[PDB]
């Protein structure tokens, strides 16, 4: 399977590193012309595009980080959102795929609402404002070492997992608030204990030294987003997930309870 | 931009740029600058950069080439590292004769595993070991360089691109073709680099995928299930192989102790998991005495 020896350090150093990478939290505020709402919308419709070409998860929560990080520190128009997002996403392909689209593909997905000089011009831009910095934590990258702690291996439990994540990435407030480590730790949680109603191990109370009640005001924000799933207005997400590829685990019903 | 830097003549190209041997007017400084176009076919900014550039700010170590600075040209890109004597290909090309002073390996191999462990716990394999890519400078020191291959991994690691490493120090589970390969790989190649510095010549000169691998099985024997436990299930595995006995390592290293050849041997094991880390041959008998040699130079 694998020589595990350097788990320790590697876990060490990315939570070093999810503090550096991190988005400023109120940004929204401070920008005049978006809205939590209009990178909702720019968050789903990232996500399809990420489904049409059989693109790793890892690879679009990437290109969410660098959004964020990019929109903390440049105003942007309403009207040239898209672009940040599709450079962002051409990026975070770059970086992490091992095929991945063509400069072309990415000006077709715009509605050919923008040129190519124009998604190349910004691809620069933004590598020019993060200094380079690309090589960042996130969500999945949490999850998939925790996912080891788990014997045997449960297929739905990590479908759902990497489901709640991805979830959170829709909404700024409240998750902008939460490190990935947090997020990951409040998802795998909520999902194993919806799947086999299990705990938070010891195991990885040990790794992260995080407790129950040091991830409980992540984990009540996540629950109600949990369930009110239906009447969010991005159902993307909801779909991508209904798959014979994830185990249709979007349509579980979240639990009633956490013992509050 | 440049208008600091006075070029002094090309020093080489690893096709991927070009590389400049530059000096600062200002400063005095002597650099090495790697440049790359961008307006290659209007595919933007390029992937062999874009991740060299990003690992390399995250990697700083004393046996890890410092990069310096990066500047931004329209059309150019310049990547400024610190400047160092030679590389360790030419350097053995040197020394081919006299063949290189015992505990001179000892260090360089040393320092090297330093650098790959510091790589490792980073979360980056390097993926193109090679004499090439390995500078000395006159201090007796070697660093780790040419990170254009490298990429930041995830644990468990996913499936990876296949068409890496160099041939000759190509590890067998790529040859073989598998779906998941690791940190075992890198540490395989810097097992033929410590017995290339050691014989005065590559150990494994295979000239395709086929004949690398035979090359390796000829010396090491084809490998069962005990020996690798999923080799027989594996992606390109033929059950046709031929079946080559394993031979005696005092017969291969020469020049070797007992302890070198228990290191080495570890190094190059078939099974990745049981190959052994950057990090435990850190801690590896051999190491006991470890110095630091100066190498000779009329250059
Ligand atoms: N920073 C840096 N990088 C180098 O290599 C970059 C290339 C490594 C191989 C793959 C492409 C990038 C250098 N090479 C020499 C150097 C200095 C003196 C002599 C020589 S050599 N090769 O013996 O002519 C190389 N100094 C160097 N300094």
């Amino acid at each position: 399977n694998e020589v595990p020896d350097y788990h320790e350090d590697i876990h060490t150093y990315l939570r070093e590193m999810e503090v550096k990478c991190k988005p400023k939290v109120g940004y929204m505020k401070k920008q005049p012309d978006i809205t939590n709402s209009m990178r909702a919308i720019l968050v789903d419709w990232l996500v399809e595009v990420g489904e049409e070409y059989k693109l790793q998860n890892e690879t679009l929560h990437l290109a969410v980080n660098y959004i964020d990080r990019f929109l903390s520190s440049m105003s942007v128009l309403r009207g040239k959102l898209q672009l940040v997002g599709t450079a962002a996403m051409l990026l975070a392909s770059k970086f992490e795929e091992i095929y991945p689209p063509e400069v072309a593909e990415f000006v077709y997905i715009t509605d050919d609402t923008y040129t190519k000089k124009q998604v190349l011009r910004m691809e620069h831009l933004v590598l020019k404002v993060l200094t380079f910095d690309l090589a960042a934590p996130t969500v999945n990258q949490f999850l998939t070492q925790y996912f080891l702690h788990q014997q045997p291996a449960n297929c739905k439990v990590e479908s759902l997992a990497m489901f709640l994540g991805e979830l959170s990435l829709i909404d700024a407030d409240p998750y902008l608030k939460y490190l990935p480590s947090v997020i990951a730790g409040a998802a795998f949680h909520l999902a194993l204990y919806t799947v086999t109603g299990q705990s938070w191990p010891e195991s990885l109370i040990r790794k992260t030294g995080y407790t129950l009640e040091s991830l409980k005001p992540c984990l009540m924000d996540l629950h109600q987003t949990y369930l009110k799933a239906p009447q969010h207005a991005q159902q993307s997400i909801r779909e991508k997930y209904k798959n014979s590829k994830y185990h249709g685990v979007s349509l579980l019903n979240p639990p009633e309870t956490l013992n509050l | 931009s440049m208008e600091n830097f006075q070029k002094v003549e090309k020093i080489g190209e690893g096709t991927y740029g070009v590389v400049y041997k530059a000096r600062n007017k200002l400063t005095g400084e002597v650099v090495a600058l790697k440049k790359i176009r961008l307006d290659t076919e209007t595919e933007g900014v390029p992937s062999t950069a874009i991740r060299e550039i990003s690992l390399l700010k995250e990697l700083n170590h004393p046996n890890i080439v410092k990069l310096l600075d990066v500047i931004h040209t329209e059309n150019k890109l310049y990547l400024v590292f610190e400047f160092l004597h030679q590389d360790l290909k030419k350097f053995m090309d040197a020394s081919a004769l006299t063949g290189i002073p015992l505990p001179l390996i000892k260090s360089y191999l040393f320092q090297l595993l330093q650098g790959l462990a510091f790589c490792h716990s980073h979360r980056v394999l390097h993926r193109d070991l090679k004499p090439q890519n390995l500078l000395i400078n006159t201090e007796g020191a070697i660093k780790l360089a040419d990170f254009g291959l490298a990429r930041a991994f995830g644990v468990p690691v996913r499936t990876y691109t296949h068409e890496v490493v160099t041939l000759w120090y190509r590890a067998p589970e790529i040859l073989l073709g598998c779906k998941y390969y690791s940190t075992a790989v890198d540490i395989w190649s810097l097992g033929c680099i410590f017995a290339e510095m050691v014989t005065r010549r590559a150990l494994f000169p295979g000239d395709s995928e086929i004949d690398q691998l035979f090359r390796i099985f000829r010396t090491l024997g084809t490998p069962d299930e005990v020996v690798w436990p999923g080799v027989t299930s594996m992606p390109d595995y033929k059950p046709s192989f031929p079946k080559w006995a394993r031979q005696d390592f005092s017969k291969v290293v020469p020049p070797l102790d007992e302890d070198g050849r228990s290191l080495l041997s570890q190094m190059l094991h078939y099974d990745p998991n049981k190959r052994i880390s950057a990090k435990a041959a850190l801690a590896h008998p051999f190491f006991q005495d470890v110095t630091k040699p100066v190498p000779h130079l009329r250059l």
